[PDB]
């Protein structure tokens, strides 16, 4: 029975019931979308970085020819630094999130995202896509740092729990039983070398013996010495390494130590069996990274054939899922539903689209930036509008040769109701070379201002487009209204026309206290007939009868002012003020010219003039009934004016 | 968020966002349209105004774009579309801010639908009634909302709608003017795509096949991601059918067809970014569908509510 309506909004959909007594409406969101300031600020950090990345990080071939050695360095460098920077903006988002409540669940979903990034990092943005065994320093340190943040196993909590177990074998301490060496060997396998040295120290291992007779120390010293030395460069590097890593156990097994039959037996056996046989390394791997590192570093033991070996190791016994490509997918599926759906089908596997993507490439992140951003625009989150155009301008997307018809559709569809929204529309119109849509925008804006009760913003809006016909129609609207009073209607109009382009008048413009535009606005050209009406009013107040009459006639004669504003200007202004006029002397020329205009333009009927006549009467009647009542009476006052010039 | 009562005393026939989606209007058998403006603060729809916009049951209401100002067309069983413009400086909470632009007595049967044309195709509105006459109205000017001429009529249904042929009947347009002007119209089992010729008389340009049951909703997707079209139909047999119509006159192809509601899909409604279809159907659950990179729509999420 339920019906659902999906608007443009992306966070505020509506479900409803078509049934009586079911008049309750339930707001429905789309999960995994946030309109938060934390989210747009995250996006803002990613946007600068994403743009600057160029065509790099999509795996291009690094040329080292004459075209162009320098490109190789540029490509490897940019992508690597961009990774570091992406992780820090990512920390900042995540940090905000695990400090708020009900985002206890979200906090956990973001620790997983870090894990996939850590595995990716270790291989290509640490090593630099070089050799497997390039950097050692940066590999260990980054991994350890990450496991600390991506995963929650404190060097403290983890190893307390492990030391608290020591019972159930012997009553003797943790280091005299299996519990400690199982961990110690694990820490070494996960490349958590720093923690591992510390674990020996904490356990109280060092007082407990103080004897030994180990020979393997001296050996390893002198070997590495001669080794690293090179008496002229010796091939003995790999050969010696291989021998050393293996031979350790057997020497320990003979060396005298005064310790119990627990400790000794365990350590000997353990150490041997583990780092001796391919299977036993994997047997004690409780994670993919342990197995993955373990073979390269600790088995046969420098970068040679460690390839084939690691492959085979894995292929034989499967190891625990971590967070890799397919691994969180395999984790997730058994789990809750909402995940598993969008999760699957995003790996380049049994598809043609992602095959097509990397073959041409050798910009998914860019697409995501241009995808998410647009989705938010269609909700009204103005913050991502700068982001959108910005990625387009540099590290451009779209073609200005066929995606012009699609992009065109987006400009009007998206809710524009700030400034940033408005600036984005114009910005895109210049860039793709379609000025005509920007002119349509300005028309569309005037049409909003007309029904929102802004008879100022509307005029300005239309003015921008430069079409004389529309500006004139609003001036006339307004010119007509201000004819029922002997001043210009309200005061900001008034002010602005009379202050001219000089600082004249102290009268502040608009409801603002600003003097700023009281030194600008000289109503001229299009606004010139409108300007002259307001000025005719100033002239009565500054007691001119002569120049006053003159301005009023000038407008009456103008053939581009309406004809229906005849009976209106003369009825309100010329008809009462009959005396003042009568005093003055009028010649044959002025009389005859005024007369032609009355003969042609005066109306005894018509739309505008019938309506305007009804209101004149209501204000203060000049004529009782009939417009051209006036003509007869007027001519009398006119005979007198004519007679008085002539005597 | 949270449950809210609209305050309509009869049942809600429609929920329609603005084009900018800043308003929701609901219409009911209680003779009112209630228009709510979105308070983001509570993420609830707070009552702006309520007025009787006809002297009968209001069953189709639709917003026009706030690009010419806010216009309301509303369809009633009293035979008239009544056109209304929102004034902010007119009173709210009284029904004094909707001034009647017109009454169109150009509808000879009782209306069941009136639906606006998208911004991009011009300001036009289509009608359908219970005399089975598709009405094409063109405003004479986009700034004169007080007259609309009947420019075309096409006799859709073979038998007119009567007290048992009564079903949801829907009018949807083509958001692209970079595609020839059209409007898809679903009436019973047939969905017939009408197109404006160069003669100013509408012709049948295409028929949508593969409608095994009644179409309870038809919704034309804005062409975004691509410049081709997609039309989704919700049908009574739990089928979401998304057919793709390519422009080369029109070619018909299927994109995908899948059925998952399994009772009847009552509504299909596309987002305005034309990439997420949400459909609801019998069983009370709303399925939210997003395209894969195998280029087909799949159910990413299931929301269950009340019946």
């Amino acid at each position: 029975p339920l019906k659902f309506k999906l608007g443009p909004l992306s966070y505020q959909n509506m479900a409803f019931i078509t049934a009586k007594d079911k008049y309750k409406l339930y707001p429905v969101r789309i999960p995994r979308l946030d309109t938060s300031k934390e989210f747009s600020a995250y996006v803002s950090g990613l946007f600068e970085i994403y743009r600057d990345l160029g065509d790099d990080r999509v795996f291009n071939v690094p040329t080292i020819g004459v075209v162009n050695s320098n490109f190789a360095k540029e490509h490897n460098a940019t992508v690597n630094l961009a990774m570091e920077a992406i992780l820090n903006e990512l920390e900042v988002f995540i940090g905000r999130v695990k400090d708020q409540d009900g985002r206890v669940n979200r906090f956990y979903e973001l620790e997983e995202s870090l894990t996939v990034l850590n595995c990716l990092r270790t291989m290509y943005f640490i090593l630099d896509g070089q050799d497997v065994e390039e950097n050692r320093s940066e590999f260990i340190e980054s991994l350890l740092n990450w496991i600390n943040r991506s995963d929650g196993e404190p060097d403290e909590e983890y190893i307390e729990q492990v030391f608290s177990v020591k019972d159930s074998t012997a009553g003797k301490k943790v280091f005299e039983t299996q519990y400690f060496w199982k961990l110690l060997n694990q820490l070494v396998l996960r490349g958590l070398l720093s923690q591992a040295i510390g674990c020996i120290e904490r356990s109280d291992l060092l007082p407990y013996l103080s004897d030994t007779c180990a020979v393997s120390f001296d050996a390893v010293s002198d070997s590495i010495e001669l080794l690293k030395q090179y008496p002229k460069d010796s091939s003995s590097t790999f050969r010696e390494w291989k021998n050393l890593v293996l031979k350790l156990s057997q020497a320990f097994g003979s060396s005298a130590t005064d310790i119990s039959g627990e400790l000794r037996d365990y350590i000997e056996d353990f150490l041997l069996v583990i780092g001796g046989n391919q299977r036993k390394i994997l047997q004690y791997s409780r994670t993919w990274y342990e197995s993955f590192c373990g073979f390269l570093l600790y088995y046969i033991p420098s970068l040679e054939l460690s390839a084939e070996y690691l492959q085979m190791s894995l292929e034989a016994n499967v190891v625990d899922i971590t967070n890799d490509w397919e691994q969180p997918c395999v984790d997730i599926i058994s789990g809750k539903i909402h995940s598993i759906l969008p999760v699957m089908e995003s790996l380049d596997s049994c598809t043609a689209a992602f095959t097509a993507m990397i073959c041409e490439a050798k910009g998914m992140a860019s697409y995501m930036l241009n995808s998410f951003a647009f989705e938010l625009c269609s909700l009204g989150d103005k913050e991502l509008w700068p982001v959108a155009i910005g990625l387009i301008a540099l590290s451009a997307t779209g073609t200005r040769s066929a995606k012009k018809m699609v992009i065109a559709e987006l400009l009007p569809h998206y809710p524009f109701v700030t400034n940033d929204d408005i600036e984005w529309m114009l910005s895109i119109c210049v860039e793709w070379r379609l000025p005509e849509i920007a002119k349509e925008i300005y028309t569309t804006l005037g049409n909003q201002m007309l029904s929102a009760h802004n008879i100022i913003e509307s005029i300005a809006n239309f003015s921008r487009a430069g079409k004389y016909e529309l500006v004139k129609s609003y001036s006339w609207l307004l010119f007509e209204a201000s004819c029922m009073e002997g001043q210009k209607l309200d005061d900001p109009v008034l002010n602005a026309i009379v202050s001219k382009n000089s600082p004249a008048e102290d009268d502040v413009i608009i409801p603002q206290d600003i003097l700023d535009c009281v030194v600008t606005n000289s109503m001229r050209q299009t606004l010139a007939p409108y300007a002259v009406l307001s000025q005719f009013y100033e002239l009565r107040d500054r007691e001119d009868w002569g120049q006053a009459l003159r301005l009023l006639l000038l407008l009456i004669e103008f053939p581009y002012l309406p004809k229906h504003y005849l009976v209106l200007l003369v009825a309100k202004f010329l008809y009462p003020i009959f005396l003042l006029d009568d005093k003055k002397l009028m010649d044959e020329d002025s009389v005859a010219t005024v007369i032609e205009v009355i003969e042609t333009k005066w109306d005894d009927a018509d739309e505008k003039s019938s309506n305007l006549y009804e209101t004149i009467i209501e204000a203060d009647k000049s004529l009782p009934s009939s417009m051209a009542t006036l003509l007869k009476n007027l001519r009398k006052k006119l005979n007198f004016k004519l007679c008085q010039a002539f005597m | 968020m949270q449950p809210f009562d609209s305050g309509h005393d009869d049942l809600v026939h429609d929920v329609v966002y603005d084009f900018y989606g800043r308003h929701v209007a609901t219409c009911s058998s209680d003779q009112h349209i209630k228009v709510f403006k979105l308070d983001k603060d509570t993420s609830n729809w707070e009552l702006s105004d309520s007025w009787r916009a006809h002297d009968s049951s209001i069953v189709a209401i639709d917003w026009a774009s706030p690009e010419y100002g806010r216009i309301i067309a509303s369809a009633s069983y009293d035979k008239t579309v009544k056109l209304w413009e929102e004034d902010p400086d007119q009173e709210e909470c009284s029904g004094r801010r909707w001034n009647k632009l017109c009454t169109l007595n150009d509808s000879k049967g009782s209306l069941y639908s009136v639906k606006f044309a998208p911004a991009h195709l011009g300001l036009k509105l289509a009608c359908l009634g219970n005399d089975g006459i598709l009405r094409l109205y063109d405003a004479l000017e986009p700034s004169d909302l007080r007259s609309w001429t009947l420019t075309s009529e096409m006799k859709v249904l073979s038998i007119p709608p009567a007290n048992h042929l009564q079903s949801d009947f829907c009018l949807s347009w083509c958001p692209s003017r970079f595609s020839p002007e059209k409007l898809a119209v679903s009436a019973l089992e047939q969905a017939i795509i009408y197109q404006r010729g160069k003669d100013g008389k509408l012709h049948v340009a295409a028929k949508l096949p593969g409608h095994k049951s009644l179409i309870r909703s038809i919704s034309w997707a804005p062409s975004i991601g691509r410049w081709y079209q997609l039309i989704a139909t919700g049908c009574k047999d739990g089928r979401i059918r998304i057919f793709k119509i390519t422009e080369k006159n029109l070619q018909v192809e299927l994109l995908s067809e899948h059925d998952d509601h399994n009772g009847e899909v009552w509504s299909v409604s596309w987002n305005l970014t034309g990439t997420i279809l949400s459909s609801a159907g019998d069983d009370g659950k709303v399925r939210l569908w997003k395209a894969t990179y195998s280029n087909e729509f799949k159910c990413m999420s299931v929301i269950t509510a009340q019946q």
